[PDB]
């Protein structure tokens, strides 16, 4: 669009799609650029558990063909000042994946619609949070999805969703027998009055049993905060009665 | 009919939900009927007009289906849609105005002009979409020969009627009894006058009747009765019933007594109010009957007994009345009331258009003769007209 | 404007769509709408008020979206949904009541509330939904410069106005000819009264003409007209001409003869009609003319005799009248009618929080003076005032 | 009427830039307009005329390029320039002699020539160029629904109007009290005479008033207010009210005192100047009050006290006279003023070509019926025309 | 200055050739221009109003750059680009009127508002654009110590000015000499008058002279010199000198004899013209005296004779006059004149928003007291203003 490249200062709480969608005046890139800004997850609670919910215009691919005027705009953008050579290389590139429209409509509803399918297996909360070690994801490996799905629909088996489903419901029902188990035992010695008892052995044979956690290194704070949040929850029904016996 | 409906609605919804930045999630459903509509009118030619000053036009349709591929509509999208909704509006409008212009006695319920005629074949049907409206909900059943009904604020159900009867009478009419009414829309204005006062009449009592019949049955009408015929009270020269001469009547108003309105479905009597006053309901009835009794005074204060003597050079002449108005009502039928437009529509287009007088309606689309002789033809055709006035009035305000 | 509208109805369809129990199939689409509504309002900051009593009131958007993949709505759903929409319901309130209570010389139509000319940015334009009511319809059209409409039952087309005009007339008022009228609302009375009762005049008969010009063109109005103007029919003082004394009126009431009502546009005669009572139709016209008569009776019973004398004193005045109402009218221009509350709600909210008079309206929103000099700047406020009042009432009782 | 003023101002660009000698690079842009325009108008077949005695014309365009290979214009590519500019020109003054000879009652703003309404369809807006003229743009604002505003010299907005009112008189027209003014074009002379000099009168002052309504609102509007009428203060005869007889003016010309001038708008005083004369500037007003008083000099010398006896045989008649004129204005519609020569194409056009009177304008195009009553139809015509001649004003000489 | 024209200037010619359609090669620079005003605005506050009731108003730039390519614009670059004008336009309105309504006694010629004063510093200089108007065209020329000028049709350079004087004078007034003249915008209107008709004057004349100085040099000035003065040439009742009592002038026209009109700068005679009426040219004064004779005629008739006696009583008293006109004038100040409307502008944006009298204009910008005391910094001020009015009527109608 023959704009001067942004100078994008790090900490900005806008970020450059922000910055592009109200200083563009193409309404084909500004729109794109104002659905890409405002995308994000909706928070629905479905049966009593958390979900993370896709915009609906990405669960039946619409959003594509947004994408794919904003290519096309760009794509027979006039390009000023740039070397002819390196411009074409650029639009037609660009044209490689706006002649994929129907491809990559296809490729949205097939991904929103197994995402959907594997959500409706999760039992926890799907807590949404930024988390220290993340994920590398290839642009190239993206391009190779882009440039390569075809036409052959595949979705999750159903033996395959019920073991999706057993295994999380399996280690949900782990997770809250566990924390009954250390919540008793602390809340006993508490009130047996053995003062000589170290919570963060209960609390180490927690994190064992949850059988997914290296307990050698969790930190110390973080040990010393799951004792002082399990000495506050009431404890279970069961195992309070044959205390109390 | 209901395909020239689903047209109207079409470009109306077009109009309204085609514009510039919404969502084209709201729009998804719109533009799929829309381009329906394109598909099955492409390829097809259209004449309107030809009879009396309307003109003569012929309308193609070769147009490209709206756009699909866009998140929100844009200027160029609104514009390109506008384009093509313009055309179809025009052909809809002269499409109501030729079927509105013309009638048949028989099959008056069919369509008459040569467009909505082509209209009504099979390659069409596709365009139907939703036939929500009460105007079209009704042809509807009448075409599936159902119960319909529609909702009048003051029908016009009262051919125009402003008369008088003289029970008692001679030439020099200086001792009349009888009674005068005005009937005219929804309002029956009725009183009864005695010279004597009832100085003679038999247990100082004159009984005195009013029958109003309808053309139609109303039901579920909500109606106001007051105790005064405003519009009889004043001192008035009539001419005679034949003309010759002409008679005095200077009233002085009495509270009417004993009053009975009977509401009555084929001489049955439905609903019957007995001095009751301000709202009353009738729930389904073809004729009114009002009574009321002008009763002399038994203790009449020194000035009032001047009023009444006992001889005959009366005066004054006592007067009672009623009063009696159709708020709503629901009929089978359609009639004409004060806050649809549809009648004012067709008169509107035929005079405009210098439309000769047809065989089925009265002249001018004279709606005291219309509901006077409101027979079986002439509702069919005045159903199909008001049809198609309300289904242009979608798009034409 | 549109983007105003499109929050109410966005709100409305919120309040009514988004219950307990439906199906998400229902409301999809709605949801869409909503989400996009809040998007595009977070982060933006609005002032309201400051003129007038009408508090300054600051309002943020920092609002999340809702839910798109359930099978039901449920109950936490919708009272997640309730905070954020009866925030916005009070911002559109008081966005609409800002633009209500503001005029302008100068640009009538252009938003006048700095909340509303913010909205009237492009990136706003996003929330458009569909325009579907009558008022933002013709907004819409009106804009373009297409021919608009609005439907009125009873349309509040003449300004108040009682007067009498006298044609014979002489200090002692004994022995007068002339008009009396009431304009008001959508009704006029009009009586001729002659003292001598066209004794001297010639043929008999006394020629009475009653012009009414209208201040905007009605279109499509049907009209009621009965021969009695019932408001002159009783005996009057009234005051005369410049207010030094009085004159009594003893009106009788004769027929109106050779009764005639003609509806012209720009002085051409588009409807006429001869001895015609009941409902008729006009479908163009800027002014109504009417021409009644007094024709003195030639045959009169002893009483009518005595009533009506040759010589100069004249106890009875001899009167005839004729009483038209517009039941229902078309107006390309906004005026207050019997049904709509919009002039209502505009004088409330202009009351209840004191503005001061502007250069445009009345004071008070006087409806008499406002359709006495209603000029096309005037006409640009009112409908952007009523627009305001439609939208807010959408979402306000 | 965009394309058509755009084929008008490229080919006087074209006329006046495309000149022998001229760089390229001085009508690079306007070369791609003008092929542009021909590669757009390829094809298309027009026809003109019909209407009087306008011949019937049939145009054709099957022109080729103009070339971009000279550095400079030379003589050849002129001639060859030239040759297609010509048909070009005639073409656009055809299209706007028929539209100009047209009018239409409903929708007079429209194209009213098959040439324009074909030129309005989409396929034609390539050819739109920049619209720049002050009609043109106020025809895209009012389009737009936006503001129109068009500056007028000396603006005919007052229609010829030369007559007198007598508020005191008899038969013998020798002791007269009133007022007699000549409204026309640009200028009100108005002139309050009494023949007794106020001898009479209470505070020997005599109050005289007049009353200019214009027909449409002006704007900044600078005037000249002189304190004597030139055209009441010389003798002359004049005929009576009724012609029946004439009477002798004879006016002896005094100060007018407690001058008042009052620029209204709605009623509502706008500006008002006092004992001022010269220049003044109205604001914002549609009707002119003036107040002057005609005060009997309460010392005269001898030779002025022979004029004013206190007996009746009043010889020389006290005149006290008012001159406005507006100079300069502004109004959102057209008028006839004396700089432009719009009003003068137009009736030109249509005297040349004998058009038949139509159902709009006046015959002959008499301004003076056009501005006493310039209905909203006449002013869509009006304007219409004027923009049309406007656009063949830049072609023809 | 040159900045707020250059704003208007582009966004007046962005509203002119952005339109559908239009070839994009015909916009390419003014995209160009209209981006680097966009660039340079963006980031900058600006701050309006404040004085009187003119709101007070802030202005935030955020608007992004034109770039879409395409060979013809569409509906969706046209709408971005409406946008931004319209911001824009309106920011430049409130900008002009605050520059408008301030003043200032020492420095009138540098900006007041603060906005205009910030758009004076450097940063914004990148917006120059092309000054073409005649205004801009002056205040440059000005600023560059070049000579100004602007072109009058009929300038308002003489101040309102109705008197006499006498040169001989009796308590009576019963033979009076000397002089009456009307100074008004364009026109000098004198008429020397002579009771005795100069029957005892040295060689049967009388000798009358008229100096009109003007408050600024004219040039190039065509001027229409008629031999009699219409205003001075009827009866008339004229307060005396000094106010106490009343004289009577009645005339009789003669032809002015051996007529001078000079043109006269610095005190030597730059123009003459003896004898010769009609249209004559001063190329450069700053004064004007107009020499004119009352001659007895030698030989007179009859009437004539009887007319001019020799006696005491004079019934008829010998005048002679002139009228002088400036049609057209360039002057090197700014004026007033009857085809700008600056000063109409300027008054009305003060009167409408009730500025408080400056120190530097006459109250409600008198024009007569302003070219009375045409004092420099009222110059400097007058034009500053009607350079700001001149760029706002580039964009508001
Ligand atoms: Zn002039």
């Amino acid at each position: 669009f023959g704009m001067q490249r942004m100078h994008y200062r790090n900490g900005d709480p806008q970020t450059p799609f922000q910055i592009a969608e109200q200083q563009i005046q193409n309404f084909q890139v500004a729109n794109w650029l104002h659905f890409v800004n405002n995308n994000y997850f909706r928070q629905v609670v479905i049966d009593g558990v958390l979900n993370q919910v896709l915009n609906d215009n990405i669960r039946n691919g619409h959003v594509i063909n947004q994408l794919m005027e904003a290519l096309m705009q760009l794509s027979r953008q006039q390009f000023p000042t740039m070397p002819v050579d390196y411009k074409r290389s650029i639009q037609r590139g660009i044209l490689l994946l706006s002649n994929r429209l129907g491809q990559l409509v296809d490729l949205t509803r097939l991904l929103a619609y197994s995402y959907e399918t594997l959500m409706a297996c999760v039992t926890m909360n799907m807590q949404h949070v930024q988390t220290l070690t993340t994920e590398k994801l290839q642009l190239t490996s993206v391009t190779s999805l882009c440039m390569l799905i075809g036409n052959a629909t595949v979705i999750p088996s159903p033996q395959t969703l019920f073991h999706y489903y057993n295994v999380n419901v399996n280690f949900h029902s782990n997770y809250n027998e566990r924390i009954n188990d250390a919540v008793a035992i602390i809340t006993a010695a508490n009130r047996l009055n053995l003062y000589q008892k170290k919570m963060k052995a209960i609390v180490e044979d927690f994190l064992k049993r949850l059988h997914i956690f290296d307990v050698a290194v969790a930190p110390d704070d973080q040990m010393y905060r799951l004792r002082d949040r399990l000495r506050l929850l009431p404890v279970e029904v069961r195992r309070l009665d044959i205390f109390n016996l | 009919m209901d395909v020239l409906y689903s047209l109207s609605k079409t470009l109306k919804d077009a109009r309204d939900k085609i514009v510039e930045g919404t969502l084209y999630s709201n729009v998804s459903d719109l533009i799929q009927q829309f381009n329906q509509m394109i598909i099955t009118m492409n390829g097809n030619e259209f004449q309107t007009g030809g009879i009396g000053n309307l003109p003569i036009r012929n309308w193609n349709f070769n147009f490209g289906l709206l756009g699909t591929t866009l998140l929100n509509l844009d200027a160029n999208y609104v514009e390109t849609a506008r384009n093509t909704i313009d055309y179809f509006v025009d052909f809809v409008d002269n499409v109501c105005m030729d079927e509105m212009v013309r009638e048949s006695q028989r099959n008056g319920i069919a369509p008459q002009s040569d467009s909505l005629r082509k209209l009504s074949a099979i390659k069409f049907k596709r365009i139907n979409f939703d036939n929500s409206s009460e105007y079209i909900e009704n042809w509807n059943l009448q075409n599936r020969r159902q119960r319909t009904g529609f909702t009048f604020h003051k029908p016009n159900i009262f051919p125009y009627s402003a008369s008088f009867t003289l029970n008692r009478s001679q030439p020099a009419h200086d001792n009349l009894m009888g009674t005068m009414w005005l009937n005219a829309g929804s309002e029956i204005q009725v009183a009864g006058f005695d010279y004597s006062c009832a100085i003679n009449a038999p247990a100082n009592i004159q009984q005195f009747e009013h029958i109003v019949p309808l053309r139609r049955v109303l039901t579920t009408a909500t109606i106001t009765l007051l105790p005064d015929a405003e519009r009889f009270s004043f001192p008035r020269v009539i001419n005679s019933a034949d003309g010759a001469t002409t008679w005095f009547f200077n009233p002085v108003i009495l509270r009417p007594n004993n009053v009975e309105v009977e509401f009555l479905l084929n001489g049955q009597i439905i609903n019957t109010y007995q001095a009751r006053f301000g709202t009353i309901v009738a729930r389904n009835f073809d004729t009114i009957r009002l009574s009321f009794q002008l009763m002399r005074p038994p203790n009449m204060t020194p000035a009032v007994a001047v009023l009444f003597p006992n001889a005959q050079p009366f005066e004054h002449h006592a007067t009672v009345g009623l009063t009696l108005r159709i708020e709503s009502a629901v009929c089978e039928s359609v009639l004409a009331d004060a806050s649809e437009t549809l009648l004012a529509n067709v008169t509107s287009v035929r005079q405009e258009y210098a439309i000769p007088v047809g065989p089925v309606f009265p002249p001018g689309m004279n709606w005291t003769d219309l509901i006077t002789n409101y027979s079986p033809s002439r509702e069919d055709n005045l159903q199909r007209v008001f049809t198609v006035a309300s289904i242009r009035s979608m798009l034409i305000k």
